[PDB]
């Protein structure tokens, strides 16, 4: 219903219909608020190919970046008190194995 | 506040730093809180004094109902409808009380998490542990009974749990 | 908004103004009732260019079925007056 | 004048009602209004107890 | 109370192709043996305060001169006030 | 609430002196702020601490023994 | 997943905005790209920086839309930038406000957008993340500079392109005051808020000099490339568009297919079978 | 919008429509006025060399290949006037357009205000009531047998007559009622 | 970056995995091995409740900076020595991390050379 | 040399690219005349009822009534059990039911087995 | 409980002895007084029930349904006042008599402490509604709708009677209290499976279950306005109530026998929500929305968890109010246009703005917009279903999406756009219609403040 002539003086200007003409079986599906079949500058198959290719390429390269991460030439951060054992979970009645950090 | 018991809802003694300003520039927070006090807290205080003296002029009391203990579903015959009715009502009352206990422990946990700031993962271990214990006990008592729960179904659940316990203990002792 | 309420005189003045910058038309000869096809010796493409110039002048778009059959400056003025609803 | 009466009927009365409701009804029950405990640093003293938190370990101060 | 001041249309003989890019369009068009019939209709876009253009960098540097002057006097005052 | 400005029809619109000064003053304010902050905080846009060169570090500092210890 | 979603969102929306002609659509895609950058910041475990960017973007994007509405209203409800000519001198206050907003959006140093976008780029550069997400973030920053250039150049710099009856008018104290409050915001609020909040994250104190300068370099490259490519439109030559321009203009064809294929295949079934 | 459609479009009408569409999309492509003027004159010249093509067959092969050319170069985002069917304010004021018959349902206390307007409204209603019985007869006497062939309406030919079916064309709400 | 280029295009086994570093004992370089020092204690660092990620070896400077900011509130530019001190300590920590990275890389190279020379000697 | 446009169901062929409008025949003109005549009689009827001052109701549209009656009440009297209808009905009315039954049954069997094994971690799962 | 039954019975001589021009006023006033009296039943206690006598008892599930039932009658009278104006006095009195008898049977149905008495009144309600549909209905399809509504219900309900007398003969009683206290499990057997089916199908027909819902669009489209109100608001809930009562004797057979109905409800909610999107009739759209919501209620009752039952009670009350309001709005449109097709009358917000805001609020409540009680029931059922199985969230989210879609589609189609040009008899809304909409919607937003009043006995 979108691609009917917008300049004709219809009896129903919003729906672009005339009193008396047969109504399409699926009129409520084409009401300019819903799916429209108006011609596009680009062909449907070309648009499908381009959109699918773009999305697939982005997914592929995100996975590739996952496989090959990016980082800085540094070691892991060092935290003082047994890798901050007590402040993360606690359990102060177990005497954890001491881990200490080497000064360079 | 004397309204609620401090032991049921414990709170740490609330240590606060003293104001130790380092510069002679006057901070607007103290001026703003002083004008807020003079302009809001005083009239509200006077209104509350009036309301409280009016309430004191007419003092009357309400009481908390006391419920006598009644034999439970274990010492009730199979079809004795009156004993079953009384035991079932008692069981429902106990269920509601246990719900309220779990609610109290949850309130404790939430208050601890809010109050301890950034060190909540460490400073709220006691509340988390007591909630874990209470949650386990409540789950053992009342879970999976269904929409049509009753005292008989709770007793059956307990009986099968203790059959499992007796079997496991017998196996361990004779292992 | 803050837009003035244009009138018939302003519309006619603007139409003749736009027509006068059409060098394909001698300014001293064209009148309000001057037919394009005969009184001025214009082409059909000249007429569509004139209708385009009027559209760009007034900021609205004339439908082809209504544009293709406007042949006098007074005719264009009356069409614009009907569209904009200007009675005075 | 309009600004004054507006600030009276639109700012002062609502804050009066809200402060009354918070001070004498909401805070009557436990845990309704909870504040994160204010930060304690070395060198501050406490209003309630009056004690002073011991200072830090005097690290080597250079640059 | 609106803008009813009886605005009068200007003279239609002011607009001239000369001195505007429409002149260059005319030269290139006549090089192929043609002419633009609407040239004088669009000259008003190059005539009045619209005659002069501003570069993108010149636009981004809109008030740089006064800002630089204020920066200089402020830094000079700070330099004088500090060394005391 | 403002002032009276009448249409021009192909001529430059009226400009009040107030809008011109307000625009120029605010542009000058932005540029003065940028220059002042930059002069005061050069480090933020440049950095305060040089990046060390890992190659420059000696073998003894990182404990590098060329198949001598074992 | 948050990092990947933010990166693809910011890149795709900047790509779409680079070629739009509706000024409101351009600013909408700018907002979408900025939101993508926000959740990119979320993905690298920097929530407070994302919140600060929210606060800064509020000011300068609101004022950008404000200026867009001023232009639209003064030009008799015209939104397309093709009929927007030389407004640099016709509307001076809107011009300066839009220039300041675009400079803050593009992360000009010591501009409300500096104290959030600068540190966001720093943090994404100095973290264990994707290479592709980082690449898209940098390209999106360049495209941000580019579409800011597009708006300014096509709306303020050339000759007038609007209808002859000029109704341009800025002189209303409501509009002027409302714009200038957000101007003062966009100029000083970033510094004020950054200096008034306590530190809630470890800074990126030491970085390689080229890596520290990455944000400015990318924005300047975007500025220059967009400006040079836009200056070529004065040239008296006509060429048909490429597939890349068609892809960018039609929003990657996403609204077409996704608003025709599923909906139809739903509604059809909604009568045919059910 | 106003003029009735015909049974079809003639060759000249199709060519004129193509010229209009091509020039509009060219203006969309080349933005600046000087560039547009240069390329529009080039377009007109390219549109003119086959003006005198006499026979219909190659003049139909032409204007067909031109359609494919236009569809290939149509600038997928053309400029649209704000009130045009594609514009950004196409039906913005369509919700402010209230029919006139609503005025009949007003409370008398509402009609107490605006008495002159409702006097004039009653005069209009009386005029319409008489004119209608005249126009039905006129339209019956003028329509050809077998029903109308086009969407064309004859004018009033007598002195006191009014054009058939005029009420809903002259009593339009407004272009912008508010 | 160049480290990424070397690891992902050159030999990976000659460059460290940042997730598992260190891969060597800390005494392998020299035996003195002076230990890292921590100035902020457990209780008062908790009472400052900085953050879990802010409780690193530079915590004392951050505590001092926060205390200064609290004390001299309205003049929010008075705490510049404290902020610079904290940022310099963070800079030193990051430089030490870079030194650890370079040490791991160079011991990995030394181990590769030692094993290759041992293989060559065994072959000969 | 311009690449051709390929129409689809949701991207149709433009009118200016339709070969039918260029394959002009006299019978095509006759058909167009009849179509415009039909529209003309219909529009004349609609406008004659529409401008009547004596009308104070709804102009009934037999086309709309036909549309609604065909959509709702005309279906079953025109239904025949055919291979297409029977297979489509069986599929779209039973397949989803059994598919969802299998999915939920498998999930609940797995959950019950894990619960009996005891390896589910139902901690704090109080409200069910 | 007689203090509510006796006035409702006295309503009949009050109507029959009233003057020819005072029947509506007297009926409305006194039905409103009965509605006020019923509110006392809302004061429930956390323990067993309000056992008034050996014949009647009240509960936290029966009380909100009773209050809604008593409240609906004044609204039905107010809605029926208009289109029955040209009717003779005797037949208007007969219509009001049918409504009063229906309310009396519904009142006795919820209390009904014994199962056979509940069955008898549950089936007695079928007569007055059938007479209302087949007598005061407009179209020629009211006869077929009456036949469908009659025979679906009776074919569902007769095996229930057989099973009930069987249960009494085996256990000795049908009193709900004895039944609940002396409950024994159902072993897995063919006889027990068929007893389960005979107990369940009667209430599954009236919900209605997907596949057994064919009678509902017919009986709702072809009924008068009061018939539609009572059908959607209260008569659909009877089955729900019945299930909540009877599933106390069907365990543990329920866990393994509820799978077909769970699948049917979960898929049919999606199917009917999708059907609503392509609908050329307003009453049909509202009927299919009712089907979807009652399918969600069926899922809740079959899951058999405390949260399921709380959500089901809340959703029953909320859906009754919302669907009654929607039917009333559609009837306000229909009484002006006389067409009942959604596409004909358009742009009504321009001509009736206050009707437009009533439409908006009705849509928002149907939308399940928080914090409305519609959302409370929806969310509780969704949470219980998520605990039951985690893939359920897929179907529930899809349903909520499509519900929003069709609700806003119905709002936009009728209220927005451009008005139909040829329609010029859209008179301004009467005080009666605005008052009807207000009396529909205000209790909903008031119930949002005290949700425990409609959360059932498991709160
Ligand atoms: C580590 C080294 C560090 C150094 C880094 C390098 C330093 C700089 C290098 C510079 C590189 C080039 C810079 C220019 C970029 C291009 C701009 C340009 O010229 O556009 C004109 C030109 C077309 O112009 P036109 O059609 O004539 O315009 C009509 C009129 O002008 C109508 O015009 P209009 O007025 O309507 O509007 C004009 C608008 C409209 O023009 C357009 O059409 C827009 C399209 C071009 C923009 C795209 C740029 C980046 C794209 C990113 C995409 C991500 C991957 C997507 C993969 C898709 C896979 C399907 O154009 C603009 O406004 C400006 C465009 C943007 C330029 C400014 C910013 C770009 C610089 C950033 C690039 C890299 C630097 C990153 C910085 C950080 C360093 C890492 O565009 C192109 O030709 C495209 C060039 C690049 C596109 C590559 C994608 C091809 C994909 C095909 C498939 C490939 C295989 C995949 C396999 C899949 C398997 C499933
Ligand atoms: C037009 C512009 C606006 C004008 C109005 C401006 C003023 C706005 C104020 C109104 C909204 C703001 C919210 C204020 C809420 C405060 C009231 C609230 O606190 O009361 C609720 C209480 O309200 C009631 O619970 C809900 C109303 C009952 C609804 C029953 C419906 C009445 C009959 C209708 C027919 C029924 C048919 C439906 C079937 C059920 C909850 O209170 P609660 O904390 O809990 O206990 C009360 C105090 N106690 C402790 C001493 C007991
Ligand atoms: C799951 C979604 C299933 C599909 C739902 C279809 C709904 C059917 C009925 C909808 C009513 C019809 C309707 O809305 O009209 C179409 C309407 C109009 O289109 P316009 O572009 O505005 O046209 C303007 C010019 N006329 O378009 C729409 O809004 C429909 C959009 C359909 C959505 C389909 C795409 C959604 C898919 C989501 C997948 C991606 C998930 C995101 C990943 C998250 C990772 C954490
Ligand atoms: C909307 C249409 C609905 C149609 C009806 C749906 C309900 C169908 C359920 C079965 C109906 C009859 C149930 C009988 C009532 C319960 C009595 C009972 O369970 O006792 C059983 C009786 O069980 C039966 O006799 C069952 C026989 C069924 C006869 C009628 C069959 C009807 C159709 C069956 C196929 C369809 C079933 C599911 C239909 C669902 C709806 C589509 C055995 O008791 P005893 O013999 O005394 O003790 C055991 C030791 N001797
Ligand atoms: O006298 P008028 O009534 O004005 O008639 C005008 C005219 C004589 C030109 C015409 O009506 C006519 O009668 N022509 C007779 C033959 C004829 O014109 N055949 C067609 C010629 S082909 C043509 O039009 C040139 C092709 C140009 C179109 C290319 C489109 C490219 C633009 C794409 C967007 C930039």
């Amino acid at each position: 219903q979108q691609e009917r002539d917008p300049w004709y003086d219809w009896d129903h200007p919003d729906l672009r219909l005339n009193w008396g003409e047969p109504i399409h079986w699926d009129l409520d599906m084409y009401i300019r608020n819903r799916v429209d079949t108006s011609p596009t500058p680009v062909s449907w198959n070309t648009m499908c190919k381009h959109l699918f290719g773009f999305v697939a390429f982005m997914l592929f390269m995100f996975w590739v970046g996952e496989i090959y991460p990016s980082y800085q030439p540094v070691g892991p951060k060092q935290y003082p008190y047994n890798d901050l054992y007590l402040e993360r979970g606690g359990d102060p009645t177990k005497e954890p194995e001491p881990v200490v950090h080497y000064e360079i | 506040p004397d309204s609620w018991d401090k032991d049921v809802y414990p709170e740490p003694p609330r240590r606060t730093p003293a104001p130790a300003p380092q510069t002679s520039l006057p901070n607007p927070v103290t001026y703003l809180t002083k004008i807020f006090d003079l302009l809001v807290d005083r009239p509200v205080t006077l209104a509350r004094e009036f309301i409280e003296q009016q309430h004191a002029k007419n003092r009357y009391y309400y009481y908390h109902r006391e419920f006598r203990r009644v034999p439970d579903i274990t010492e009730c015959e199979e079809k004795d409808i009156l004993c079953m009715f009384e035991a079932e009502m008692q069981w429902r009352r106990d269920y509601k009380v246990d719900q309220e206990i779990v609610n109290i422990i949850q309130e404790r946990l939430k208050a601890c998490q809010q109050r301890e700031g950034e060190s909540y993962r460490q400073n709220c271990a006691k509340e988390l542990e007591q909630f874990t214990q209470v949650s386990k006990a409540f789950q053992d008592r009342y879970s999976d009974l269904g929409a049509h729960y009753s005292a008989r179904k709770c007793l059956a659940k307990q009986k099968q749990r203790m059959l499992a316990e007796r079997k496991a203990a017998k196996e361990a002792a004779a292992a | 908004s803050d837009a003035p309420p244009l009138t018939l005189e302003a519309i006619k003045d603007r139409v003749l103004y736009v027509l006068k910058l059409y060098d394909k038309i001698d300014p001293e000869k064209l009148s309000v009732n001057s037919h394009f096809m005969k009184d001025l010796g214009l082409d059909s493409l000249d007429q569509v260019e004139i209708i385009m110039a009027m559209e760009d002048e007034f900021g609205f778009e004339i439908p082809d079925i209504d544009a293709e059959k406007l042949m006098c400056p007074q005719e264009i003025v009356d069409y614009i007056a009907d569209k904009k609803d200007v009675y005075e | 004048y309009r600004h004054s009466i507006f600030a009276v009927t639109h700012v002062l009365i609502p804050v009066w009602i809200i402060h009354y409701y918070l001070k004498y009804h909401v805070t009557a029950k436990p845990y309704t209004v909870v504040e994160r405990k204010p930060r304690i640093f070395p060198g501050d003293t406490i209003l309630e107890t009056g004690e002073v938190i011991p200072l830090m370990k005097e690290f080597p101060d250079q640059h | 109370e609106h803008g009813h001041s009886k605005m009068e249309l200007p003279d239609y003989k002011q607009w001239k192709i000369e001195g505007t890019p429409l002149e260059t369009v005319q030269e290139k068009l006549a090089a192929r043996g043609l002419r633009d019939p609407w040239g004088r209709n669009e000259a008003w876009r190059y005539s009045g305060g619209f005659a002069n253009n501003v570069s993108f960098v010149g636009a981004l540097l809109k008030g740089f001169k006064w800002g630089f002057a204020a920066f200089v006097v402020a830094v000079g005052a700070e330099y004088y006030l500090e060394s005391q | 609430g403002g002032v009276h400005i009448e249409p021009r029809y192909r001529q430059f619109p009226q400009l009040t002196r107030s809008q011109l000064i307000q625009a120029e003053f605010f542009s000058a304010t932005m540029w003065f702020w940028i220059l002042w902050r930059f002069w005061h905080d050069s480090d933020a846009v440049l950095g305060h601490f040089p990046y060390p060169d890992p190659s420059q570090w000696t073998d003894e500092e990182l404990g590098i023994l060329p198949d001598d210890e074992d | 997943m948050t990092l990947c979603l933010g990166a693809i969102t910011t890149l795709f929306t900047a790509l779409c905005a680079i070629t739009q002609n509706d000024i409101k659509k351009i600013v909408a895609f700018s907002t979408s790209s900025q939101l993508g950058l926000m959740m990119v910041t979320i993905g690298i475990n920097q929530p407070h920086l994302a919140f600060l960017h929210i606060c800064m973007h509020a000011f300068f994007k609101a004022m950008l839309f404000m200026c867009s509405g001023s232009i639209i209203h003064s030009l008799n409800d015209e939104q397309d930038i093709r009929k927007m000519g030389g407004l640099y001198k016709a509307m001076p206050f809107t011009t300066t406000a839009l220039i300041i907003g675009s400079l803050a959006l593009t992360g000009m140093p010591y501009l409300t957008g500096f104290y959030s976008k600068d540190l966001i780029i720093e943090a994404v550069n100095m973290s264990y993340t994707n290479a592709w997400a980082l690449l898209m973030t940098l390209i999106a920053t360049s495209l941000t500079a580019a579409y800011s250039t597009r708006i300014i150049f096509f709306a303020f710099l050339g000759k007038p392109r609007f209808p002859p009856l000029v109704l341009i008018n800025e002189n209303n104290p409501l509009l002027i005051n409302s714009i200038k409050r957000l101007l003062i915001g966009s100029i000083f609020a970033g510094f004020i808020i950054s200096n008034n909040i306590p530190p809630m994250t470890v800074p990126n104190t030491t970085m390689p000099l080229y890596m520290k300068m990455t944000a400015l370099i990318v924005t300047i490259m975007g500025f220059m490339l967009a400006l040079e490519l836009n200056n070529t439109t004065y040239y008296l030559k006509f060429k048909y568009p490429s597939q890349t321009y068609k892809f960018s203009n039609m929003l990657g064809y996403y609204p077409s297919i996704m608003h025709r294929l599923p909906t139809y295949h739903n509604l059809s079934m909604s009568q045919k079978s059910a | 919008a106003f003029s009735a459609p015909a049974a079809y479009l003639t060759h000249q009408q199709k060519v004129l429509r193509l010229y209009k569409r091509a020039l509009r999309h060219l203006e969309s492509w080349c933005v600046h006025r000087d560039k547009y003027r240069y390329f529009a004159c080039l377009m007109r010249a390219r549109f003119d060399e086959h003006k005198n093509e006499k026979d219909m067959v190659k003049a139909t092969q032409l204007l067909r290949q031109a359609e494919e050319e236009f569809w290939y170069g149509q600038h997928p985002q053309p400029y649209i006037f704000p009130e045009s069917p594609g514009g950004t304010s196409y039906e913005r004021y369509e919700c402010y357009k209230v029919p006139e018959w609503c005025l009949d349902d007003w409370h008398p206390s509402e009609k107490a205000m605006y008495p002159d307007y409702f006097a004039k409204r009653e005069q209009w209603k009386r005029l319409r009531r008489e004119s209608w019985e005249r126009e039905v007869k006129q339209l019956q006497e003028e329509t050809p047998p077998g029903g109308p062939r086009t969407e064309a309406l004859p004018p009033a030919r007598k002195e006191g007559d009014l054009p058939p079916l005029w009420w809903h064309i002259v009593t339009r709400p407004r272009e912008r009622p508010m | 970056g160049a480290h990424l280029a070397r690891r992902y295009l050159g030999d990976a086994s000659k460059e460290p995995d940042p997730l598992r570093m260190p891969t060597f004992p800390p005494d392998y370089g020299f035996p003195e091995r002076k230990e890292r020092e921590m100035v902020a204690t457990q209780q008062e660092m908790n009472d400052a409740q900085l953050m879990l990620q802010q409780r690193d070896y530079c915590a004392h400077y951050l505590i001092q900076l926060l205390k200064c900011k609290r004390d001299s509130f309205p003049n929010f530019l008075a705490c510049k020595h404290e902020q610079h001190d904290w940022d310099y300590c963070e800079h030193l920590d990051y430089v030490k991390r870079m030194k650890e990275f370079e040490r791991e890389r160079r011991l990995l190279q030394r181990k590769k050379r030692r094993e290759q020379r041992e293989a060559e000697m065994a072959r000969g | 040399s311009f690449p051709k446009y390929k129409p689809s169901r949701l991207a149709t062929l433009p009118a200016t690219l339709d070969p039918a409008e260029y394959d002009i025949s006299p019978e095509t003109r006759k058909a167009q005349a009849e179509r415009l005549a039909i529209r003309s009689r219909l529009k004349r009827e609609y406008l004659l009822q529409y401008n009547d001052p004596n009308r104070l109701g709804v102009i009934e549209d037999p086309a709309l009534i036909r549309w609604t009656y065909a959509r709702s009440a005309n279906i079953y009297p025109n239904f025949r059990p055919t291979p297409k209808t029977s297979l489509l009905g069986a599929l779209f009315g039973i397949g989803p039911l059994f598919f969802w039954y299998y999915v939920f049954k498998t999930d609940r069997d797995k959950k019950e087995k894990l619960i009996q094994e005891g390896k589910l971690d139902q901690t704090f799962n109080i409200s069910y | 409980m007689l203090k509510i039954i006796i006035p409702t019975t006295m309503l009949l001589p009050m109507t029959w002895m009233s003057k020819h021009n005072m029947i509506w006023i007297n009926a409305t006033v006194h039905s409103l007084l009965i509605s006020l009296i019923s509110l006392s039943l809302l004061n429930q206690l956390g323990e067993n029930s309000l056992n008034f006598s050996l014949t009647f008892f009240s509960d936290s599930l029966s009380a909100p349904l009773l209050v809604l039932t008593t409240w609906l009658l004044p609204l039905m009278l107010m809605a029926s006042q208009s289109h029955l104006s040209k009717e003779t006095t005797t037949r208007k009195k007969l219509y009001i008599t049918m409504l009063i008898l229906l309310q009396l049977f519904l009142i006795m149905t919820f209390t009904a402490t014994e199962l056979i008495l509940f069955y008898i009144l549950f089936e007695a309600t079928l007569v007055p509604t059938l007479i209302i549909i087949t007598r005061w209905g407009n179209q020629t399809e009211r006869l077929n709708a009456g036949l469908y509504f009659l025979f679906y219900t009776l074919a569902g309900s007769l095996p229930l009677l057989v099973a009930l007398v069987y249960i009494q003969n085996t256990t000795g009683s049908l009193n709900f209290l004895i039944i609940h206290y002396w409950s024994h499990p159902l072993s897995n057997s063919w006889s027990n499976i068929f007893m389960w089916l005979a107990c369940i199908m009667a209430f599954m027909v009236k919900m209605p279950l997907y596949g057994l819902h064919l009678w509902l669009p017919k009986a709702h489209v072809e009924a008068p306005i009061a018939g539609s109100m009572v059908l959607a608001a209260v008569l659909l809930k009877l089955g729900g109530y019945g299930m909540m009562r009877i599933t106390t004797i069907l365990n543990p057979l329920t866990n393994y026998m509820a799978y077909p109905f769970l699948m049917l409800s979960m898929w049919g909610m999606i199917m009917t929500s999708s059907i609503c999107l392509r609908q050329t009739d307003l009453k049909s759209l509202i009927a299919y929305s009712s089907v979807s919501h009652m399918a969600l209620v069926i899922v809740a009752i079959m899951i058999q968890t405390p949260w399921s039952f709380m959500g089901a009670t809340a959703l029953m009350i909320a859906h009754g109010l919302t669907s009654s309001m929607l039917f009333c709005l559609a009837n306000t449109n229909y009484e002006r246009v006389h067409s009942r097709t959604m596409i004909l009358a358009r742009g009504l917000q321009t001509l009736l703005p206050l009707m437009a805001t009533w439409w908006l609020v009705a849509s928002l409540t149907n939308l399940a917009l928080p914090p409305s009680i519609n959302l409370i029931g929806e969310l509780f059922i969704i949470t219980a279903s998520f605990s039951w199985s985690n893939i359920t969230i897929i179907l529930m989210g899809m349903n909520m999406m499509i519900t929003a879609l069709y609700s806003l589609y119905m709002l936009i189609t009728t209220q927005r756009g451009k008005y139909t040009h040829h329609i010029n008899n859209i008179k301004p809304s009467f005080t009666r219609e605005n008052a009807l909409m207000a009396l529909h919607i205000l209790p909903l937003l008031l119930l949002t403040l005290n949700p425990k009043m409609i959360l059932g006995p498991l709160y």
